[PDB]
C-alpha cells in the first residue's frame, strides 16, 4: 500500500518531470530494449533505433499513463483497467517485463532529476510503480 | 559474462571516475530503505529506523565499501566471475541463506546510483552494458545454489 | 482479479480439505523447508523435523488464516490486515518466500485431492494464492 | 547440481513410473492455463481458448512429449547439464526470447503433476530432489542469458 508521505513524494518528483514527460517514457523504453533484449520481440512493427518516431510517440503515451495513475492514485485499477486489459489479454505480456521497464524508469529519474531522486522518493517511485506494475498484470484469465 | 569492447570501454571508464568511498555505502543504504525486508541480515548495524539514519549509518557505509570492492574485482576478471565470488557464494549462501534475488536487487540500485551520480554520462547503452555485468555478479555469487 | 468462477473454485476446493486443514499445512511447510532450505532461518526456534509439534501447530495457523481468506475473498485485505502487518514488519519475510510457499501448498493439494486438482482449479488456487500473497507483502515500509 | 545418492534414488526410481506419452503434454497444457502469458509463444497449435481446449489439444500433447524427452535428458546427465541443453538453449533464448523466469514455472508445474499423478508416493524428500532437478534444467536452458 502506497502511504501518505509515498503520495506525497510521487506527486512531487513526477511534478518536476513536466514537458519532459513524454521524453522520459522514451528514454526509458530505449533502457529497456538495449539492457534486456527479450522485451523487443513486443514491438516488431517498431522501429526501436535512437531517435525512432515511434519510439518517441510511444514514451509519451507511457509517461500520459503514469500521469494518469499519479492523478488517480487512490482509484488506479479503475483509471488503468482499460491498459490493465490491453497489456495482459491482447498483448500477454509477461509480468517480469513489468520489473524490468519499472527499473529502467527509476534510473531514467535518477539520471535527469538528482536532487529529487533521494533515498527516500526512491522508495515512494518504486513502490509506486510496483503498484502500477500490479494493476497493469491484473487481468491474465 | 560476454562484453563488447565497446561496452568494456563504456564500463571501465565510468567506474574509473565512482567515488569508491561512497558509492557503496549508497547502494547498500538504498537498498536497505527501498527492500526493507533486507534489514533482516544487518541488525548489528544499529539505527536503521528511518532513511537518514540508514545512509548516515557509519556501519553501513564501511561495509558499502567492501560491497563495491568486490564488484570492483568482478570488473578486473569478467570472464571469471564464478572463481572471483567462489568465496562470497559459500558465505552469502551457504552461511547467511540470503535469497539470490537480493543479489539481483543490490545490483540494480547501484545501477540506479550510478544513475544518479554521472546523469545523462549514465547513457543507455552505459547502462546495458553495467546490466550484463550485475547480472554477471549476481549469477556467480548464487553458483553455490545452482 | 479473482473472477467469480475463481471463487467457486477456490470455496470448492478448499471444502473437500477438511479436518485435514491443518495438516496439509503443516506438510506444505514442510515440503518448503526441505525443497528450498533459505526458508529455514525464519524459524530457528522451530524444531523443523518430521512429526515435530511446532511445525504441526504452524500448519494449522497457516491453514485457518487461508480458510479466513477463502471466507472473506471479497475483503481480504482487510481481513488479512494483522498477517499482513506480522510477516512484513516484525518478520520481514522476503517477498520471494510466499512463491515458496504457494507453489508447496499447490503441491500438496495436487498430491491429496487428485480429483479437484483440475487444471482450470489449479489456475483458479494459484491466482488465490497470489492473492493472499499480495496482501501479505503489502505492507513493507 | 548435485543429487545425493537417496535423491537420485527417489527420483530415478519415480520417473521409470512416469507415463512418457501424456505427463509432458499435462505440464505443458497446464502452463498455458495457469499462466495464460505463456499462450503468446504458441499461437500455431490453434484452439487455446479454454482450459479443455487446451488440455484436448494434439499439439500440445505432441509438443509436451518433446518437453518431457528433454528432462528425461537431463535426468541421465546431471552433472553435465549446460553440454545437454545447449541447443535448447539457443533456441529458447537466442532465438525465442522466452524469459528464463518461465523456464522455473514449467519446472515447477511438472512437479505440479508428478505430485498429482503419483500423490502420497510424491513424498517431501522426494519433491526436493525433483526441485533441485528442474532448478538445473531451467539454470541450464538458461545459460546463453548468462
Ligand atoms: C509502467 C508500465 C507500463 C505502462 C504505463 C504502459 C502503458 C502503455 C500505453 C499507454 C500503451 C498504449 C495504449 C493504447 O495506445 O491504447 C501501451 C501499449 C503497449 N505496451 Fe505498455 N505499458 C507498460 C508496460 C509494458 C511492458 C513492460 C511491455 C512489454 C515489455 C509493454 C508492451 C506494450 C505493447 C506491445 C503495446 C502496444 C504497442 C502497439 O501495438 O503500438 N508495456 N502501454
Ligand atoms: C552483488 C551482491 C553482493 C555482493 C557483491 C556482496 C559482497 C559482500 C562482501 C564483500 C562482504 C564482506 C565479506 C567479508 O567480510 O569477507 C559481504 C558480507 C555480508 N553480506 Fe553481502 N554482498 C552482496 C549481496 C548481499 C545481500 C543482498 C545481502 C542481504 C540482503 C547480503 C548480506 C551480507 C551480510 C549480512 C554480510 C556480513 C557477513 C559477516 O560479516 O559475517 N549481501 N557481502
Ligand atoms: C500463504 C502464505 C502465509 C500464510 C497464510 C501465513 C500465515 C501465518 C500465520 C497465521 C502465522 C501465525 C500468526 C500469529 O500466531 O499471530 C504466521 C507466522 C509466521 N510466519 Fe507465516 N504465513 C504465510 C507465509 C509465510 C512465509 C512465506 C514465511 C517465511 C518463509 C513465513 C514466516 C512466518 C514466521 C517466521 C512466523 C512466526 C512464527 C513464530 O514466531 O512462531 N510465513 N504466518
Ligand atoms: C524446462 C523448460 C523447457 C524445456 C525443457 C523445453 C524443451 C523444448 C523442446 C525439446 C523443444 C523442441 C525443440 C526441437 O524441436 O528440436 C522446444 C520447443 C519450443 N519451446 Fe520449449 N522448453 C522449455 C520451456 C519453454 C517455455 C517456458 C516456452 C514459452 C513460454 C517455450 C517455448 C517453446 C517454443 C515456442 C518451441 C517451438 C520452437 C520451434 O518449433 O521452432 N519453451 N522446447
Amino acid at each position: 500500500v502506497l502511504s501518505p508521505a509515498d503520495k506525497t513524494n510521487v506527486k512531487a518528483a513526477w511534478g518536476k518531470v513536466g514537458a519532459h514527460a513524454g521524453e522520459y517514457g522514451a528514454e526509458a523504453l530505449e533502457r529497456m530494449f538495449l539492457s534486456f533484449p527479450t522485451t523487443k520481440t513486443y514491438f516488431p512493427h517498431f522501429d526501436l533505433s535512437h531517435g525512432s518516431a515511434q519510439v518517441k510517440g510511444h514514451g509519451k503515451k507511457v509517461a500520459d499513463a503514469l500521469t494518469n495513475a499519479v492523478a488517480h492514485v487512490d482509484d488506479m485499477p479503475n483509471a488503468l483497467s482499460a491498459l490493465s486489459d490491453l497489456h495482459a489479454h491482447k498483448l500477454r505480456v509477461d509480468p517480469v517485463n513489468f520489473k524490468l521497464l519499472s527499473h529502467c524508469l527509476l534510473v531514467t529519474l535518477a539520471a535527469h532529476l538528482p536532487a529529487e531522486f533521494t533515498p527516500a522518493v526512491h522508495a515512494s517511485l518504486d513502490k509506486f510503480l510496483a503498484s502500477v506494475s500490479t494493476v497493469l498484470t491484473s487481468k491474465y484469465r | 559474462v560476454h562484453l563488447t569492447p565497446k561496452e568494456k570501454s563504456a564500463v571501465t571508464a565510468l567506474w574509473g571516475k565512482v567515488n569508491v568511498d561512497e558509492v557503496g555505502g549508497e547502494a547498500l543504504g538504498r537498498l536497505l530503505v527501498v527492500y526493507p525486508w533486507t534489514q533482516r541480515f544487518f541488525e548489528s548495524f544499529g539505527d536503521l529506523s528511518t532513511p537518514d539514519a540508514v545512509m548516515g549509518n557509519p556501519k553501513v557505509k564501511a561495509h558499502g565499501k567492501k560491497v563495491l570492492g568486490a564488484f570492483s574485482d568482478g570488473l578486473a576478471h569478467l570472464d571469471n566471475l564464478k572463481g572471483t565470488f567462489a568465496t562470497l557464494s559459500e558465505l552469502h549462501c551457504d552461511k547467511l541463506h540470503v535469497d539470490p534475488e537480493n543479489f539481483r536487487l543490490l545490483g540494480n540500485v547501484l545501477v540506479c546510483v550510478l544513475a544518479h551520480h554521472f546523469g545523462k554520462e549514465f547513457t543507455p547503452p552505459v547502462q546495458a552494458a553495467y546490466q550484463k555485468v550485475v547480472a554477471g555478479v549476481a549469477n556467480a555469487l548464487a553458483h553455490k545454489y545452482h
